[PDB]
RNA sequence: AGGAUAGUGGCCUACCAUGGUUUCAACGGGUAACGGGGAAUAAGGGUUCGAUUCCGGAGAGGGAGCCUGAGAAACGGCUACCACAUCCAAGGAAGGCAGCAGGCGCGCAAAUUACCCAAUCCUAAUUCAGGGAGGUAGUGACAAUAAAUAACGAUACAGGGCCCAUUCGGGUCUUGUAAUUGGAAUGAGUACAAUGUAAAUACCUUAACGAGGAACAAUUGGAGGGCAAGUCUGGUGCCAGCAGCCGCGGUAAUUCCAGCUCCAAUAGCGUAUAUUAAAGUUGUUGCAGUUAAAAAGCUCGUAGUUGAACUUUGGGCCCGGUUGGCC
């Protein structure tokens, strides 16, 4: 596949000592080499060819997971934009902090441990953005669900007080529940295919299955 | 008004719609040679010129 | 007659008025008061990057019946927050809140096109993919 | 810097694009004379536009107008070298006059096909391309090359072209080549 | 092909009014041995750090980086 | 009148006098203002743009000052302040990329930290040295030029050929046709070799190769009207969505998704912003004002614009530049 392959070329190869850096013309193999033009549309990790029928390296399971998680949000509506790129600029700089948006709209970093969280917080304050960081334990996304059976079908009347909308509510079985984000009970199926899955496989009726 | 737009059910027609595969067709000379055919195409042999010259009838 | 003044040596009193009466052309106006560079969300920008808030879902005008799927994005260089209509079926879940889309002018000058009212920009390219490519399965959306 | 270039189109597209009339107008232009888009068939439009305003504006003036009759005679006489305007008829209103068939016909993949080897316009057209006109001496390349009444006695094969010989062609080499081991074990 | 053809009187003759690519084109005097123009750039400007002959610099960073 | 300057000059100083500019727009404000040659469009007028290859101006983070020198208020000179940043042994010291490349921010937006003085020139004590001035190459679908994607045979004959167009069972020497079939040619490309070149890559040249699906496969926009092109097939059912505007979608959609077919342009084609023509919707050419927006409530009046008629006409003559059926 032509999946995330980089057709590019090498803007300077360098041999590191200290912090100071020169170019280099050329280097063999079996050397520690550094080199630039390609960070902006690296990976922070990967393998470089100059041909397609070799093969990426292990990732690197990090052997050490990030885990700890901690939400940022912007000091300013305004500054919303500024800033928010900073998480990947810094996501690049440490092969283990993986910059998202959780599942309550809101940025989360999630890192090793706790002095992990330091190191990338001075950066956000003053190296990858100038703007200061609220930092507040994050927010995780609960929800809310039944098994009871709720005994009266429930009613409302409309607006105009003409018509009403009866209804009943009761559990669904938990494998379902997967199914159904697991896309074996899936909305692009056929509604009679869907249908006949859903019904012997799992524990349905085919007559709801079909509705 | 009615102001609660509801957008689950985006993409509705797209998400629903069969899926047929292109049908392999030979392959179109063009160029000079595609001009060439489109004047005689228009000119020559036009297989309707049923009323008025026509340019894509269907069955009918 | 005619009603303007037409001596040998009168064009002072004619350009003048000529001056003064360019004023009522609205395009002209527009270039002589700045208002692309101050007062318009795009500073005589074609195009702009902002990252979104929220998709909005807007009732068509009369007579149309539709939901219009537009997103409501905030302007990096301005801070100003806008609206954008997505074009194409769905590709509303193409993109996602807190999402970059670079965001163009939306055909006229102003004036919101078609029966979709209060948006004047349209998505092109998300996250730095065409959202046209995305449609056409041509490319595919980076997860970063 | 540099001293810049100048350039300049050499077409421009008509103020309607959509006009059925003139549009199956130059399609019968293209089918009969082969061209390959209209921007082929524009530029000689543009040409002819700007060749005859020249002299629009000029034959706004007398007989003897010193711009006119210098101009003028080195008008008509690319004209008749090219045979755009025929050899005879060398006068300012058969240029005003002038049809872009006539341009047309001087292009030099007309004259290809008219003097054999071509069979069709088409393949007269191609055999072109295929570096197969001696036109002085010199292979010509481009179907569009305005034939100035002088190699139309000097087209023929190319010298390199198996068609002109020395070659003993691509192909024609690989069958017969191939041939001894095809002819037995 | 056209071209241009320049014949002169003697070999040393054309060595004396002939640019030097040309001879070294043409294998009568070798290409001088010149590093790249870049790096004479450089030992231009290291040269320019140094006011001198700088015996007596390059003794007394001798003696004064031996304690 | 003096001072100062290279020199004139309120340019500065002393004293004097009360001027100077202004409705012909002074002054103040904005300028998304460097000026001009010019660029785009354009019947003609215009209108818009001009940061940008040329000519001047200004600037080298902001100001100010100054040595030097013919020439500088220079900054790839210096000092001070402000602002930023620079190494550090804390003691100091070093700074000006709007030069070349190149590296953040910013943004919609912009290329190599490449090679060379061979060319053009320029500088020097000068053939010789040097020049990120310039030139060559790398990226480059800014724009512009030319122009590959294919010929040639026979496929049910589904076409005036002919014995007067018969019986198209007859080469109907010409027109189209089953992805069924044959022989040529050719670059795109690969590369000997030369060569271009300062040295090269490409161009142009050229051996060996290099086409059958000639997968070495051309796309971009469309097919209700404008506007060229379907009332074809399946789905969708005021939903999705489309659509610059009108408008389509409510269960048989010529407009939505697709497929097929067709149309337009073509290595180019759309989209977005601005702009010109269209726009005689800015108007001098050349608008309109009773009712569509618009004649001021009416009158007076300065500037502005406009302003009755009238003065050497006529007649002759001579010299002297002509077209043509009387060269
Ligand atoms: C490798 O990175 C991964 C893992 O660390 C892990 O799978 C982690 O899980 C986090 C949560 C993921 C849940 C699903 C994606 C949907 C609901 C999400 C959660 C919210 O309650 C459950 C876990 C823990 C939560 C918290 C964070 C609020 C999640 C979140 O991301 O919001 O996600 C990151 C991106």
């Amino acid at each position: 596949k032509k999946d995330d392959l980089f057709i590019k070329a090498i803007q300077r190869v360098v041999l590191m000592m200290g912090r100071f850096v020169e170019p280099i013309d050329d280097c063999p193999a079996g050397n520690i080499i550094g080199l630039v033009g390609i960070d902006q549309f690296l990976l922070k990790t990967g393998t470089l060819t100059t041909s397609e029928t070799a093969h990426n390296m292990k990732v690197m399971k990090f052997s050490v997971s990030p885990v700890v998680q901690v939400a940022v949000e912007v000091k300013n509506a305004n500054d919303l934009p500024k800033l928010v790129e900073g998480l990947k600029r810094l996501s690049k700089s440490d092969p283990c902090v993986l910059t998202y948006m959780s599942e309550s709209g809101e940025h989360i970093v999630a890192g090793t441990g706790e002095l992990h969280l330091e190191i990338c917080l001075q950066d956000l304050e003053h190296d990858h953005a100038g703007v200061p960081l609220k930092i507040s334990p994050p927010v995780v996304a609960y929800r809310e669900t039944v098994e009871s059976e709720s005994s009266q079908t429930a009613l409302s009347k409309s607006p105009n007080k003409h018509n009403r909308i009866y209804l009943k509510a009761e559990p669904i079985d938990e494998e379902v529940s997967l199914a159904i984000e697991n896309g074996i009970i899936n909305p692009r199926d056929d509604f009679k295919a869907r249908a006949r899955i859903m019904a012997d496989d799992y524990g349905w009726d085919v007559t709801d299955a079909r509705k | 008004a009615k102001v609660h737009g509801s957008l689950a059910r985006a993409g509705k027609v797209k998400s629903q719609t069969p899926k047929v595969e292109k049908t392999e067709k030979p392959k179109k000379p063009k160029g000079r040679a595609y001009k060439r055919l489109l004047y005689t195409r228009r000119f020559v042999n036009v297989t309707l010129v049923n009323g008025k010259r026509r340019m894509n009838p269907g069955p009918s | 007659g005619k009603g303007k003044p037409r001596g040998l040596n009168s064009a002072r009193k004619l350009r003048v008025h000529r001056r003064n009466n360019r004023w009522a052309e609205n395009n002209y106006k527009k270039r002589l008061l700045g208002t692309a560079f101050k007062s318009s969300p795009f500073g005589g920008s074609s195009h702009a990057k902002g990252i979104v808030l929220e998709k909005l879902g807007i009732e068509s005008k009369q007579p149309n019946s539709a939901i219009r799927k537009c997103v409501r994005v905030q302007l990096i260089k301005n801070g100003k927050k806008v609206t954008a209509f997505v074009p194409n079926d769905g590709c509303l879940n193409f993109v996602d809140e807190n999402d970059e889309v670079l965001l163009a002018g939306f055909g006229r000058k102003g004036k919101a096109k078609g029966d979709i009212p209060g948006v004047r920009f349209k998505v092109v390219k998300v996250s730095g993919v065409s959202l046209l490519a995305l449609w056409k399965e041509k490319k595919e959306k980076p997860r970063s | 810097p540099r001293a810049p270039r100048t350039y300049s189109k050499t077409y421009s597209t008509p103020k309607r694009p959509y006009e059925s009339s003139r549009l199956d107008a130059e399609l019968k232009l293209a089918g009969e004379f082969g061209l390959k888009n209209k921007k082929e068939i524009y530029r000689i439009s543009f040409q002819l536009s700007k060749i005859r305003r020249a002299a629009r504006d000029l034959l706004t003036r007398d007989e003897k107008d010193p711009k006119r009759l210098f101009e003028g005679n080195a008008l008509i006489r690319r004209l008749v070298r090219v045979g755009v305007l025929s050899e005879d008829k060398k006068k300012l209103d058969y240029v005003l006059a002038l049809k872009v068939e006539d341009f047309l016909e001087r292009r030099l993949q007309t004259q290809v096909y008219k003097l054999g080897l071509a069979k069709s316009v088409h393949h007269a057209r191609v055999l072109i391309t295929q570096r197969h006109i001696a036109v002085g001496k010199q292979i010509v390349n481009i179907p569009s090359f305005m034939v100035r009444l002088d190699s139309e006695k000097h087209i023929d094969f190319a010298p390199t072209s198996p068609f002109g010989g020395a070659r003993p062609g691509r192909v024609a080499r690989r069958n017969a080549a191939r041939k001894a081991e095809a002819s037995g074990e | 092909s056209v071209g241009f053809g320049l014949v002169y009187n003697s070999v040393a003759e054309a060595k004396k009014f002939e640019p030097t690519y040309r001879l070294v084109r043409y294998g009568l005097a070798e290409k001088v041995e010149k590093a790249s123009r870049q790096q004479r750039k450089q030992k231009k400007n290291r040269d320019k750090k140094i006011f001198g002959t700088g015996k007596r610099l390059a003794k007394k960073v001798a003696r004064r980086n031996a304690d």
